[PDB]
């Protein structure tokens, strides 16, 4: 036997195969009934290979052919606006995709010289993020929080505010419910943000190897655009489930357990995936691929094995606490723990000019709030409440970068301190209407991407006269 | 055809060796045990033409080298209208007597879940009658509902109320699936079903505590297989009730050890996620029909971080968490108003007033929970006047969520009061705005409407 | 031609069998791959002329029954003049596309640790420019420095500053070792290095997150072996920066399981102390020359009881523990003054004016921590007049510790400020003497010298 063999043992979605003399590691295997596999454990005599999908069909004796190919995903511009599985086959149920190139699933991340420093913002359109925890193109930013804290809410809200900004989007649903994936598909296509977006789906019903591959397949499709020299925004929802799939594979393949029963290389699993996200140098196009991984904590337990793993890999993180979410602060972001390791490098100059101290002020305000249960502090605490009311914003309503700058200006420079706290949310709404209609200086801010002496004095006056009547 | 011999037995697992042809996975084998025959289910192909099989009944009596025959197909069950108003076994057999079934069609247990695009997107709620649920975590038609609760916090009681509110006075078909819970409840229900007259339209399947692991595992499916048939063949909207789905995932761990799998966290099976997905994704509303599933989830040692309850959360459109702290405080239904959430709670679906009020009470209750640490060691007198009013309102709102249940009428000795969604939002609004600050907090327990709350306050004065 | 052949492959762990003569442990094996060679390092002798190895790159492609060749010695690397200003990998090959490396001499990365006789009692300090450190935990010339912290606490940024302060200003060569951290940060350093002109006087070895286990394991030894050469052969002053020395241990644990090792406490390799001890003892100053090792240490989930940091602590002379509690307040560098230690904080070394204020500071802060329970629940209102002042003074010194960093102008949005040991001591001494009880505590946040802090109060 050469590039073939027979199954001497099968069960639980793995198969020990005899023969396959010159089968390479991570090779795509072909079984009867048109089901696929993947050789991983190349032992002395047998070959431990995991089966993708219909494992129940296989039984002892079945002949197995070796393709002599690494598992690869079909990548093209044709995919945009369509739903895909792990392998690349379309599960949208509306036609078929045709691609120019075939890209591999597993592949090393770029080198040191290959990259260049990130220095161009990926605008989420969320004031509390883009202001004090900004994200740049090529960055990796974790969205970590408990169940039902608004993790996916931030993920999609980001996608929503990439219409016209000319950035491809990839939502990788890992170990999710098909019912939930459908809800996503609709809301995106309803808002008309689907035609520059892809969805990779490896739902709970699908086998572990397909869940395992899902994010690696997702990023490979991203690399296609990156290499060509285009900006991408991949999203992994979520790596905490991705890990459990890899746990399933390993413990069945008889790769021994570690902490929380997870195998040895569950760091390396997410390390090589997230590292793959980067910004390349101008020599290789300058094409980016920003990654937003998601993690699901258990009762706020970040000491857990995977949550801690991912935090140490990424270029910062965003923390969501139900203590805020229930308190009526959406999106429920904790500024204290949330950090961005790129900083103001991935911000427009106008944004840096307003939202620099805002993080520190809020962190200090958080402390002094516990004490209030001096008159200089009584002023600081008043600004504290007001800042937060602005950082609070609804879902499916992402702000443009110009609208954010003015929102931070009014509170920071102290044009919001002589009105009621309840009405500050309404104040900024009416101001953005008044400034868009009358002054037409938002279009200037967007073009200039800075605060001139003119613009600041225009605001100074146009805000002053707006306070002629309070509603 | 395809007859084999038993090589070795190990409690609930049996290894069989076939000479010629080997049966596919999930195939039904049969052995001629003393008097009655036993049904086994093949799982793994070991080698040397041997297969490892999990038994559907007690293996006590099985000798080494006994004869066993392959059916060829998986375990197939009587499916359709014949089953209605009759309690079924794991194998699909009638255990109610009353003659054999009038089975026309048959259908296998193990069948793949509905693929993407066969699914349908529907986001319409329906009032349950229960105040805490209808406001905060409203259930969705054609959705998967989850009832999380520790040992004896009123999760079975809650189901029995929901079937009483929904399935009682509605034309749709129903399905119930007893999985590893009390056999007492089986007789209690079957009696209450017949005497009420709901029995006719609904169908029952049972595999309770007494049943071995293999049984408790597969019963979850057979009932679902029956529920699937009605959304597919007839194309009719059906309701599925399960108690308790945990006992299915539990059974897995008992078997997994014997199948020789390396245990994961807390000695569970390593394929916990997929084994559950291969079931939970099958319970879904398609285009052809629509299934509204309401399944109860046991939380072992009140530990929701436990991987069995932990993973189930990601299969649900609405979830109602039951806390022991609430039950112990003397409030039923013991629904945590902060931990319980539903996907439907959005301005899109429930409107403005519903959403605005729901988020407000959450904000108030959250603040009460925040200050609950300080009050415990010091007292109510210390916290500021601003907080004082929010705490007093919270305690009333918390106690107002309690209401008497029709099922627990014999228990509580009170007429269980169904409250419509529109009258609940009216109440929590009036309490929030502070128009019922004059009423004591002991006039909100087991009331229902706000009109009845003030009536209880006047009843005191007399 | 001491040829062998692969028997079985399991991820990074590859088993190989040799016909006649078997290769010794730790030596490098090469295998022919499509348009490239892969490097494996033998670790164990299984039996029947079979040996278990660990690949230095991904094993996706290896087939059973391929031609493997034995070099008959460990991973020998370039070292000397040539490596300066060049980015090297685990195998010492250049990864900067700046032409090939033509090196003067070639060492193996597996070397013996220097014996008891070879060491020397230096114990003389140098100032950093950072107030918190050089006061409460001063660093030692040719000593062993370590920076403990979790993730997002600010230990990478701290190394970057130490390089900016020390390695840029002072002469002599240096060596940075990127051991299994972010590749982004690699390019970010390389960018700052070339613009600053330090690149010429430094050699960079890398083996980042994206690299497999074997790489992240033995990369530390490559960067170490470069530094070993410079202290002995050349005889020049060396600065060895490593980030992160946890990832060395981590790489060990990944593979450990597949090498047939039973897992020890909290799922580490059972030979955690000796594996680390073998590498750490090798990083030292000697009679023939001295190296100043500044190696950052990750703290899994801020847990100092975790083995990886617990066994590391022993090896370091000066330890700068970073607390997330302090980072949460938003005062970088978030150094814990109670947990930070140095063997150089003694009357002998820094005199008694230094030593006494350093402790008196720690004494005040320890009292504040005790009283922090009371003010939380009962409040400041219910607190003695004697203690009230030792709270406010403690809060001011806590906030004065924070200073703006040159590298962290991108974060803080302020020009970074160096502060010498003299100016630091006087500043804190003046707060203890109760002089600046007039100046609010907000006026100490991210300020260089006390002179500036007193000014800032009225400035705003
Ligand atoms: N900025 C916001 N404003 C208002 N509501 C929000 C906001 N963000 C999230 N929500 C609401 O919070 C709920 C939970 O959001 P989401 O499902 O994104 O969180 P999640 O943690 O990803 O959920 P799951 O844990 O089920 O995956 C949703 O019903 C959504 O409507
Ligand atoms: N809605 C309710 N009203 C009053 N009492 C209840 C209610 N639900 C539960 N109880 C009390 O708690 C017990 C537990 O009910 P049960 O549904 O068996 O809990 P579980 O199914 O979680 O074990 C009941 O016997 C009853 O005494
Ligand atoms: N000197 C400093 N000044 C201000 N902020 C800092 C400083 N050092 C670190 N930080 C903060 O911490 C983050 C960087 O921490 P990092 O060096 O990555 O720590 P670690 O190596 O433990 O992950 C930045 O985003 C920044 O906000
Ligand atoms: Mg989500
Ligand atoms: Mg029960
Ligand atoms: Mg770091």
């Amino acid at each position: 036997i050469k590039t073939s063999g027979t199954v001497l043992e099968v069960g639980d979605g793995i198969a020990r195969i005899f023969g396959l003399s010159n089968v390479m590691s991570g090779e795509l295997l072909e079984f009867p009934h048109g089901v696929m596999g993947m050789a991983l454990n190349l032992e002395e005599d047998n070959v431990g290979a995991v089966i993708l999908g219909n494992a129940s069909l296989i039984k002892e004796g079945d002949e197995v052919r070796a393709t002599g190919k690494v598992v690869s995903v079909p990548a093209g511009e044709d995919l945009l606006g369509r739903v895909i599985n792990a392998l690349g086959d379309p599960i949208d149920g509306k036609g078929e995709i045709h691609v120019d190139k075939y890209m591999p699933i597993e592949r090393k991340a770029s080198g040191i010289i290959a990259r260049q420093p990130v220095s161009e913002p990926l605008q989420t359109g969320i004031k509390s993020i883009d202001g004090m925890v900004p994200i740049g193109r090529g960055q990796r930013e974790l969205i970590i929080g408990d169940r039902q804290t608004g993790k996916t809410a931030i993920a999609i809200d980001t996608i929503i505010n990439q219409k016209g900004q000319d950035v491809k989007c990839i939502y990788v649903a890992i170990g999710q419910k098909r019912s939930t994936v459908a809800q996503i598909y609709k809301k995106l296509s309803d808002l008309g943000c689907m035609d520059y977006t892809i969805i990779v789906a490896a739902t709970a019903s699908e086998a572990a190897p397909l869940q395992y591959m899902a994010p690696y397949s997702g990023v490979a499709i991203g690399e296609y655009f990156m290499e060509k020299g285009e900006h991408v925004l991949i999203i992994y929802d979520d790596l905490s489930k991705h890990a459990v799939a890899y746990r399933e594979m390993s413990l069945l393949l008889r790769r021994p357990p570690g902490r929380e029963a997870y195998p040895g290389d569950v760091f390396y699993l997410h390390s090589r995936l997230l590292e793959r996200a980067a910004k390349l140098s101008d020599e290789l196009g300058g094409g980016s691929i920003t990654a937003l991984p998601i993690i699901e904590t258990q009762a706020g337990d970040v000491s857990a094995y995977i949550p801690t793993n991912v935090i140490s890999i990424t270029d910062g993180q965003i923390f969501l606490e139900s203590q805020l979410f229930n308190s009526g602060f959406r999106p429920a972001i904790n500024a204290g723990i949330s950090v961005s390791r790129v900083g103001g490098a991935a911000q427009i100059k106008a944004m840096k000019q307003v939202a620099s101290k805002v993080k520190l002020e809020l962190a200090q305000y958080t402390e002094l709030l516990t004490f209030a249960q001096d008159k200089a502090t009584k002023a600081q605490l008043e600004r504290g409440h007001r800042i937060m009311e602005i950082l609070k914003q609804p879902q499916y309503h992402p702000f443009a970068v110009e609208r954010q700058v003015v929102s931070f200006y009014i509170v920071i420079n102290g044009h919001l301190d002589d009105i009621e706290v309840s009405k500050v949310r309404r104040f900024e709404k009416e101001l953005l209407d008044y400034l868009k209609a009358n002054t037409n200086i938002l279009t200037e801010i967007a073009d200039k991407k800075a605060l001139d002496k003119d613009l600041e004095e225009k605001l100074k006056e146009s805000i002053a006269n707006f306070k002629k009547s309070f509603n | 055809m395809n007859k084999g011999t038993i090589t070795q037995i190990i409690s609930a697992v049996v290894d069989i060796a076939f000479k010629d042809e080997l049966p596919a996975i999930y195939n039904a084998l049969k052995v001629k045990l003393e008097d009655k025959e036993l049904v086994l289910e093949v799982e793994q192909h070991l080698g040397n033409n041997v297969v490892r099989t999990v038994a559907m009944d007690s293996t006590d009596g099985l000798k080494r080298g006994m004869e066993v025959i392959d059916t060829g197909k998986p375990i197939t069950i009587p499916v359709g209208k014949a089953v209605l108003g009759r309690i079924l076994n794991v194998l699909g057999e009638p255990v109610d007597n009353q003659g054999p079934l009038n089975a026309e069609t048959f259908l296998p247990i193990h069948r793949e879940a509905p693929e993407f695009d066969d699914l349908e997107t529907e986001t319409e709620i329906f009032e349950t009658g229960i105040k805490v649920i209808d406001l905060l975590a409203p259930y969705i038609k054609g959705g998967k509902i989850g009832l999380f609760g520790g040992a004896g916090v009123g999760k079975t009681v809650l189901i029995m109320e929901l079937i009483n509110n929904i399935a009682k006075g509605h034309g749709g078909i129903s399905v119930f699936a007893g999985v590893g819970e009390r056999t007492r409840e089986g007789r209690d229900l079957y009696g209450e079903m017949t005497e009420s007259g709901v029995i006719t339209k609904t169908a029952l399947v049972y595999g309770q505590m007494n049943e071995p692991p293999g049984a408790r595992l597969r019963v979850a499916l057979t009932g679902l297989t029956v529920a699937e048939n009605f959304r597919d063949k007839d194309g009719q909207d059906v309701l599925l009730f399960i108690d308790n789905i945990f006992r299915f995932t539990q059974a897995g761990s008992e078997v997994s050890a014997l199948l020789g799998r390396i245990p994961s966290a807390v000695g569970y099976q390593p394929n916990l996620a997929t084994e559950m997905g291969a079931l939970q994704e099958r319970i879904t509303s398609t285009k052809s029909g629509s299934i509204t599933s309401v399944q109860a989830v046991y939380v072992p040692a009140d530990d929701l971080t436990d991987p069995a309850p932990a993973t189930t959360f990601s299969h649900l459109d609405a979830t109602t968490v039951l806390s022991r702290n609430i039950a112990s405080l003397g409030i039923y239904p013991a629904v945590d108003p902060l931990d319980s959430t539903s996907k439907a709670l959005s301005e899109d679906v429930v409107g403005k007033e519903h959403y605005e009020v729901a988020r407000k009470v959450q904000e108030v209750l959250q603040r009460y929970k925040e200050l609950q640490d300080i009050i415990a060691i010091l007292g109510m007198d210390e916290l500021s006047d601003e907080d004082k009013l929010t705490v007093s309102r919270a305690r009333k709102i918390e106690r107002f969520f309690s209401q008497p249940f029709s099922v627990a009428e014999q228990f509580t000795g009170m007429e269980g009061k169904y409250v419509p969604v529109k009258e609940t939002i009216r109440g929590f609004r009036e309490i929030l705005e502070g128009k019922h600050d004059d009423i004591p907090e002991q006039a909100f327990l087991y009331v229902g409407t706000i009109e009845e709350a003030v009536a209880k306050s006047k009843d005191l004065a007399k």
